[PDB]
């Protein structure tokens, strides 16, 4: 019967370590997607923002949220599945109250790549050699008269514009500016070249090549 | 209360209150956790009633596709028969076939259902036999009838209508919204939402002004119109309709025939005078349509503007160019051209 | 046969709460896997102390080289071993059923099938692998036959011309054949 | 909490199940506030249309698609007629519910269920489905309630 | 079992279809994909080569086509000399059913229990959305194409084709008579039975009611 | 029926272009050109498109026929038909009221290793400028407008290529030119 | 109590033999044409067929000469403006709104009116009361006080009503 | 099939051609109803008087196909005398019902299947419709000419085609589907009594 | 303290039913057999295991009972051995029908011969179940 109620770090320190890894990550804040926005993703996310921003003290304790997905389409550049399920993760992730860090350990690729500009100025990481790229949205295959696909292409105009809107408050450009750059075909973006436009800021703190640390010990 | 732990999920949770989720496709692992459950909850006490929830598509797919077996809805049937503490059954979405048998097996006044719950009933189907011998068919013939048998008398008793009845309804898909299970036997109340939340969702539509300007009038004032001039484009062909009738009574009048004798003849010796029977065989009568309305006032319409007929009398010999070898069709003394 | 029967203090799963009490249910056919978890646990059973092993067989059939090597751990085991057979012991089952507690500790229920056969196999190749192979199962066919000879008593000779087919027996045949040596009852 | 938050993001399932989901938050005695992330498809809208008025929230992003129930059935002319006349009965019952969940006239709603309908959120809050703009406080408020 | 041929059993028993063209017969059945609006295309211009001033009949049973091989043949009827007459049988499946309508006029006819359709270009969106563009630039050129067509043979206005094409359309061949697509029905021996779809416009007038039905068949079960 | 016509020097190119089919093709012309040289054959393009390398076949044995090849497009001429169409004889190009011409590059790929995809990217890449340097010639429009156009996917009218310059001349004298 | 909605009150309850004709008689046209629903317009159906009946006899008093004539009038506009659509088969005749409170209307008349049992003019009394008679003979000015008055004078007792 | 079947059966299709005895075998796809109305067509360019007999033996079809074959039949010249052998079922029996009146045969050991279209509808609920309607034309279609040619009426044919309704040749004569059976004398085998 | 087998088995294997009727005979304690819906041959068998005199059927339950079946692939002489273990096994079976109906054991074979049903009162009027629920 008793509302049992979740106790945080401050005071659940003294219940020991928690058994698996994922439990782990999200008693650290960190919320990983490494694996493209399915409606799972979408589920398991929305579930630890709520759980985060549940019982927070001070929730200004940041969420980190390291990405290795290529988002909402598959690696063949056919869709894999929507636009909703971003929304639906990104929406969750702005009802919390802690600053939204973002990083890529690989790849973040045509939804992960905005939801990683979409963390907080000067603190976007990226692994040296993450590769990172802006395709416009993509659609899956339904049959029917022209207004069927007159209303996808609508739908579509209004995805590619909330990216656009997204990016342009990421990167402090021109919105129509930064739907002609990332969103009008499939651009690649090194390390060097997403922090050129800023999709990225930094790498992962504490980062030190080996034979750099050999040549300074 | 720290003794008994809080549940560890939700069938647990429900479970506690004595309620069956019956919520799967009548399968044998559904069935036998069923039967354990009901067992189970006789057993805790057999006074105190249990409440089942059915949101279930029998023993086949809603496709067509036969999943289970006629049986295990007997086996569910009967231990529902078995079980002796009271048993209310609220219909939940789905209640089809055997899941509607389930539905009608509680105890009786207090199965229900919720207002848009759909309960199907249809005749049992079985998965192709695999081109077996003459007896073998006759034999799995005599199988499936008697498990049809058994379905129809476990429906009859929830029901309370024939078995008859009951396999002539059946032959097709019977499909019921609670009005129509309530009717017919099925269920004996509906579920009626919440009397609080809906005056609540009235006043709020009012006092927030968005059921007044938001649209909707425009488009509510449009669908009264429209009903009211469908309802009088109906009511023009039904006029129509009447006017064709009495053309063919006005040309039908000129006429002589001995063939009305014979209908005399025919019919008993009570309706030797024209006595109807109570019947389908029902003569609605047109001519009478003396309304004398003085309320109904045709609008400020003109139909000045249709021509002057030349006026033509039929009391003439002149006849349509047609081909007829009847010989007995004389002129009569109203239609010399006949 | 899943529900977790209850133990000393607490729920445990059916057949860890058999092995809990020194009883191995085998039930498949012999295969890798099957054989695997048995040799493992008759390993680790006589581990715990050497006390015996019954071991109750529903064996269909199965493959030649886990059966060997299930009977070779069950013979290499410091804690004697009895065979029961409940249901049916067809094959290498009918093998097992022949490994276990010479001195009269295998028994069968009364409408147990038993059924014994030269130990099938298959295998191409070049010409000179087709010999090797050949000749390998020729030594299995042999090995298996001194083993259920010198278990029922028979003659090696006699099993090799009795087994070329199937054999089947019921539970009497079966002690008049020597394969078992006593039939369960309700005592 | 004399509130039940039901949190929608689904892009379709059969319209039966988002009729059995209104009814049942439509005869729980306690509220309930229903709120839209990303998508509300057939029966998510269902769903969404079917919590208590006035707490119905979608977020900016939000899209409500309804369509009419769309069904598949084989055999007999007169089997195929039979699930022709319950498809159109439930396609009225659709119809009717989201009538009376956002008081349009069923004409309006039986019009526009003729083809898939797509709603952004000030098109969704203007045709009644939902009811207010999800701002971040709502649910800061939300789950203080849960844990109030 | 696939199909059995007669050959006509002339001095060289040729193939029975071989025959029929020869006799300017040309049989369109299954999709008229692009193999078969090539085969139609050939036919009709070999028939015109050895004859061009003799009737072609065409035979058309066929459950629709590809929208470009459709109009290719389309096309080719239209680009050719001698007067080409359509005959429809079984069905016509909308995009077929353009070829019935382009018999030349007087010479268009149906069998009397075919199944005419008429539907807007169906076609299907998929990718990024300059692919969906495309799309939906090919189905309104194809229904523009189609519209004006349908327009060039029945004379229909563009209205009436907008609520003749919103959704399938299955018509009798009274529908196709009353609205153009075809001139002539092909009856029996003196058949003259009213099928359903004519029943209810009976009834939508007001000629028969559910008391007095007439000699119909009884459509009061709808 | 294919008989005469092949007779009265018509030859159909019809579906899919391939392989054999180009080979079957270029026969037929080689025929008709060794048969009799002063006297034109006409190519009829009813094509969705097909391989890059079967239909330069085709277009080198269209070029190499000393009789005047006229091509007749019906219906579809999509990416490699249209282009043959464009390689008629310059006047001698026609096409029906309401046939759709589309012009666009060709797809592929590579695998493995990815020197292989760098050969396979720089032999599409070949495929683009060698097809869109001819286009230019017979269509007489700037190359560079050349290569923007064989980049977007689109049809076009007979009405619209005959301005383009692919076509010259509309069977139906623009009376059914629907759009 | 709904109870009064049953078969006993229709056959139990002490009725004449007028009104319980008329109900037996609606009850009879509801199942004959197949739509087993009694409407109010059947009731009126009923009264006029009993041309015999004192409550069709007032209805002559009042103006309504043409009584078969009355019958088909009605009998034409319940096919017309209301209607005779055949359902499929209900087991039990269910009654309208209208008719199930004219047939508690009448009681409750007979009760004030002293006659121990349900009268066929406390019947068409209840019909006048709902409008019946007026929203079917609207040009013979035939209302529900009038028939009032016209049914005190013919059983000349004055009724008092809540 | 083995070839040597097929190539031995189109030589006696061939003969029989010539004898003018079009058949009707399996089910009447869209491909065998294109290949009858050609037959048809021919026979008819042929000889405009002689009969043809047609050979019925089918176990189903299409019913657009079957009424392509059904259209042609009744719009030819000579008359078409529909034979059934073995099994008109569901579409070849409605072909057999349409043959020239008086001139529809069977043997005695055949069964003539009747009933209602089967078919499927899918798409939402706005399609099933229009398909519903398509599948219900075509039952009232057929059940009117079954009227027609049976005598029977046609609420008695539509209760009677409601399920598969299996008939010997007897009782398709006492019913109407079919108007003679083709037997030829046999020996009345003496019983000792 | 008495074994309490519930039955609903639309089918199984034959051999499958003798198992489980040698096990239930094992246990000394009495076993209670209740059929519900079906009991086909092998969970007949099991519903003919059950005590004498504590073996229940319910009004609509259906009893299947047939002889055993089989495939058999091998040389002729394979086929004749497999065969002989079949015709043993539809002995076997006979024999326990006897026992529990106490019927002639040649009539209980005619009866296996085909598909064999039975309603609840014929099940209790063969010898399978004792009473109706």
């Amino acid at each position: 019967y008793p509302e049992g109620r979740p106790l945080f770090l401050p005071e659940a320190e003294r219940f020991g370590n928690p058994p698996d890894l994922p439990s782990l990550l999200l008693q650290q804040r960190v919320i990983y997607i490494s694996m493209p926005f399915l409606p799972s993703v979408t589920e398991l996310v929305v579930a630890q923002c709520y759980y985060l921003d549940f019982d927070d003290r001070n929730r200004q304790r940041p969420i980190y949220v390291y990405l290795n997905s290529t988002g909402c389409i598959n690696d063949k550049g056919q869709a894999i599945s929507a636009d909703n399920e971003f929304y639906a993760i990104w929406a969750a992730l702005g009802f919390t109250r802690a600053p939204l860090y973002t990083g890529v350990t690989w790849k973040a690729q045509n939804q992960a790549a905005v939801l990683l500009s979409a963390g907080q100025k000067g603190h976007r990481y990226s692994f040296p050699h993450a590769k990172i790229s802006t395709a416009p949205p993509v659609m899956n295959r339904v049959f029917g008269q022209a207004v069927d696909a007159q209303l996808q292409a609508n739908e579509l105009d209004y995805a590619t514009k909330y990216y656009a809107a997204i990016l342009a408050r990421s990167t402090g450009k021109d919105l129509e500016t930064c739907q002609k750059q990332y969103l009008s075909r499939k651009r690649y973006f090194s390390v060097k070249e997403a922090y050129e436009e800023g999709l990225v800021d930094k790498l992962v703190p504490g980062f030190m090549l080996n034979r750099f640390r050999k040549m300074q010990k | 209360d720290r003794r008994k732990p809080p549940p560890p999920d939700l069938p647990s949770l429900l479970f506690d209150q004595r309620i069956v989720y019956l919520g799967m496709p009548l399968v044998p692992a559904v069935t036998e956790l069923m039967v354990a459950e009901l067992l189970y909850l006789e057993k805790q006490g057999a006074t105190l009633p249990i409440e089942m929830l059915i949101n279930s598509s029998g023993t086949t797919r809603q496709d067509g596709e036969i999943l289970s077996f006629d049986s295990e809805g007997v086996a569910l049937t009967s231990t529902m028969g078995f079980i002796k503490n009271p048993i209310s059954t609220v219909n939940m979405g789905l209640a089809v076939g055997w899941s509607c048998v389930v539905l009608s097996f509680g105890r009786k006044g207090w199965r229900k259902s919720l207002p848009h719950s759909l309960a199907m009933i249809q005749q049992p189907r079985v998965p192709p036999t695999g081109q077996r011998q003459a007896i073998e068919v006759h034999i799995k013939w005599r199988e499936v009838l008697d498990y049809k048998r058994e379905l129809l008398r476990m429906f009859s008793l929830g029901t309370g209508l024939p078995v008859d009845k009951l396999d002539a309804d059946m032959q097709r898909p019977l499909y019921m919204r609670p009005q129509d299970a309530l009717e017919y036997g099925i269920i004996d109340e509906i579920i009626e939402p919440n009397e609080d939340k809906a005056e609540k969702a009235a006043q709020y539509w009012i006092r927030s002004g968005r059921a007044e300007s938001e649209g909707r009038l425009e488009q509510w004032q449009e669908y009264l119109s429209l009903q009211e001039e469908y309802a009088l484009k109906d009511s023009f062909r039904k006029v129509m309709t009447q006017d064709l009738r009495a053309a063919y009574r006005d040309t039908s009048s000129k006429l002589l025939k001995n063939s009305s004798r014979n209908m005399e003849q025919v019919q008993e010796f009570k309706e030797r005078l024209p006595d109807d029977m109570l019947t389908e065989n029902d003569e609605v009568r047109l001519p009478f349509s003396r309304d004398g309305v003085k309320l109904a006032i045709l609008n400020a319409e003109c139909y000045a503007e249709r021509n002057i007929a030349r006026q033509v009398a039929a009391n003439k010999v002149s006849v349509p160019d047609k081909w007829r070898a009847a010989y007995a069709a004389r002129p009569a003394p109203a239609a010399p051209a006949a | 046969c899943r529900p977790p029967g209850q133990r000393q203090s607490e729920w445990v799963d059916l057949w860890e709460a058999y092995t809990y009490q020194k009883v191995v249910f085998i039930k498949e056919a012999i295969t890798e896997d099957v054989a695997n978890n048995m040799i493992a646990l008759t390993l680790y059973l006589d581990s715990l102390d050497q006390k015996r092993i019954y071991y109750w067989l529903n064996v269909p059939g199965g493959d030649v080289v886990p059966t060997l090597a299930l009977y070779d751990t069950m013979q290499y085991v410091r804690s004697k071993t009895a065979t029961v057979c409940y249901g049916l012991c067809l094959g290498m089952g009918g093998f097992l059923l022949t490994a276990g507690g010479e001195k009269g500790y295998r028994f069968a229920m009364p409408h147990s099938i038993l059924m014994m056969h030269h130990p099938s196999g298959a295998s191409r190749g070049q010409a000179s692998e087709m010999h090797i192979e050949s000749r390998e199962l020729v030594r299995m066919r042999d090995y298996l036959s001194l083993l259920t000879s010198n278990a029922t008593g028979q003659p090696y000779d006699r099993v090799i011309r009795e087994l070329s087919r199937n054999k089947w027996m019921d539970p009497k045949q079966a002690i008049e054949y020597g394969m078992i040596d006593k039939v369960l009852t309700t005592p | 909490s004399k509130k039940v938050f039901m949190i929608i993001n689904s892009f379709g399932g059969s319209v039966g199940n988002g009729i059995t989901v209104h009814d049942a938050l439509q005869f729980i005695k306690a509220g309930s506030l229903t709120l839209a992330l990303g998508v509300a498809a057939s029966a998510a809208s269902l769903a969404l249309a079917g919590g208590t008025i006035g707490e119905r929230y979608v977020t900016e992003g939000c899209h409500t698609m309804i369509h009419q129930p769309e069904g598949g059935l084989n055999g007999q002319a007169s089997d195929i007629w039979i699930d022709s006349q319950e498809i159109m009965k439930i396609r009225l019952d659709v119809a009717e519910i989201y009538s009376l969940s956002t008081y349009r006239p069923r004409h309006k709603i039986l019009r526009d269920l003729d083809r898939d309908f797509y709603l952004t959120a000030m098109e969704t809050i203007y045709y009644g489905l939902a009811d207010e703009i999800a701002t971040n406080e709502v649910m800061h408020s939300i789950v203080e309630m849960t844990n109030q | 079992p696939d199909i059995q041929i007669g050959h006509g059993e002339d001095a060289i028993e040729m193939d029975l279809y071989r025959y029929l063209l020869s006799n300017r017969i040309i049989f369109i059945g299954g999709y008229i994909n692009d193999k078969m609006a090539t085969q139609i295309v050939g036919s009709l211009m070999a028939l015109e080569a050895v004859d061009e001033n003799e009737d072609i009949r065409i035979y058309i049973n066929s459950p629709g086509g590809q929208p470009y091989s459709v109009l290719g043949v389309v096309d080719a009827m239209q680009s050719i000399k001698p007067d080409v007459q359509t005959v429809a049988l079984g069905a016509c499946y909308s995009y077929a059913s353009l070829v019935v309508a382009a018999g030349t006029k007087g010479k268009r006819y149906a069998m009397k229990n075919t199944r005419l359709m008429m539907t807007q270009p169906m076609g299907g969106s998929q990718g990024d959305i300059y692919q969906i563009k495309a799309t939906v630039e090919e189905l309104n050129a194809l229904y523009q194409i189609f519209s004006r067509y349908y327009m060039k043979f029945t004379g229909m206005n563009q209205d009436q084709i907008e609520q003749a094409t919103c959704r399938d359309h299955f018509m009798t061949p009274e529908q196709a008579k009353l609205e153009g697509l075809i001139d002539e029905i092909i009856r029996g021996k003196g058949d003259y039975t009213v099928p359903p779809a004519i029943v209810r416009q009976f009834r939508e007038v007001g000629l028969v009611d559910d008391l007095t039905p007439g000699p119909f068949l009884k459509v009061d079960c709808n | 029926p294919f008989g005469l016509l092949l007779r009265q020097r018509i030859v159909f190119l019809g579906g899919e272009v391939e392989d054999f089919g180009a080979d079957a093709i270029i026969s037929q012309l080689l025929l008709l050109d060794s048969q009799d040289p002063t006297k034109d054959i006409k190519i009829f393009i009813n094509s969705p498109g097909g391989s890059v390398t079967a239909g330069m076949g085709i277009y080198d044995a269209m070029m190499l026929c000393r009789a005047d090849v006229n091509t007749y497009c019906f219906g579809l001429a999509a990416s490699m038909g249209a282009f043959l169409l464009g390689a008629g004889k310059r006047g001698k190009r026609n096409s029906m009221p309401n046939s759709r011409i589309m012009i666009h590059q060709p797809l592929g790929g590579a695998s493995g290793q990815a020197v292989d995809i760098e050969i396979q990217a720089k032999e599409i890449m070949y495929h683009k400028a060698n097809l869109n340097r001819i286009m230019a010639d017979y269509c007489q429009q700037p190359l560079s407008k050349i290569e923007e156009d064989t980049d977007r996917d689109r049809y076009m009218s007979p009405l619209e290529a005959k301005e383009y310059g692919l076509i010259d001349h509309i069977i139906g004298g623009e009376e059914a030119v629907f759009n | 109590a709904t109870a009064t909605a049953a078969p006993s009150e229709l056959d139990d309850v002490g009725v004449s033999a007028a009104a319980e004709s008329i109900i037996q008689y609606a009850i009879n046209f509801a199942r004959a044409s197949e739509t087993y629903e009694v409407h109010s317009w059947m009731v009126l159906m009923g009264i006029l067929k009993y041309e015999t009946c004192t409550a069709a006899k007032i209805l002559k008093s009042l103006g309504l000469e043409d009584l078969y004539g009355a019958w088909n009038e009605v009998l034409w506009a319940l096919n017309v403006c209301d209607g005779l659509q055949p359902r499929s088969f209900v087991t039990d005749i269910k009654f309208a709104d209208r008719a199930f409170k004219v047939i508690t209307a009448a009681s409750d008349f007979a009760v004030w009116h002293g006659k121990d049992k349900m009268y066929s003019e406390d019947v068409l009394m209840a019909l006048a009361a709902g409008g019946v008679l007026e929203d079917l003979f609207p040009d013979l000015n035939l209302s529900f006080e009038r028939v009032r008055k016209a049914v005190e004078k013919e059983s000349g007792r004055r009724y008092q009503l809540p | 099939p083995n070839p040597l079947v097929i190539e031995r059966f189109q030589g006696v299709v061939s003969q029989l051609f010539q004898q003018r005895i079009v058949r009707l075998g399996g089910a009447v796809d869209d491909d065998m109803a294109n290949l009858l109305v050609a037959q048809l067509l021919y026979l008819d360019s042929v000889d405009n008087k002689r009969d043809i007999t047609m050979y019925v033996n089918s176990p189903g079809g299409s019913v657009t196909a079957g009424m392509a074959v059904f259209d042609t039949m009744r719009h030819i010249r000579p008359d078409v005398s529909t034979c059934c052998i073995g099994l008109a079922a569901s579409m070849g029996a409605f072909i057999l019902a349409s043959g020239q009146a008086g001139k529809r045969y069977s043997l005695p050991n055949s069964r003539i299947m009747i009933h209602q279209p089967l078919g499927g509808a899918q798409g939402q609920a706005t399609d099933i419709e229009i398909q519903a309607n398509e599948i219900l034309h075509h039952k009232l279609t057929l059940n009117g000419y079954l009227a027609q040619f049976t005598g029977q009426s046609m609420e008695t044919i539509t209760k009677d085609t409601d399920r598969d309704f299996f008939m010997s040749p007897q009782e398709a004569i006492e019913y109407g589907l079919v108007d003679a059976i083709i037997s030829k004398p046999q020996m009345l085998q003496s019983r000792e009594v």
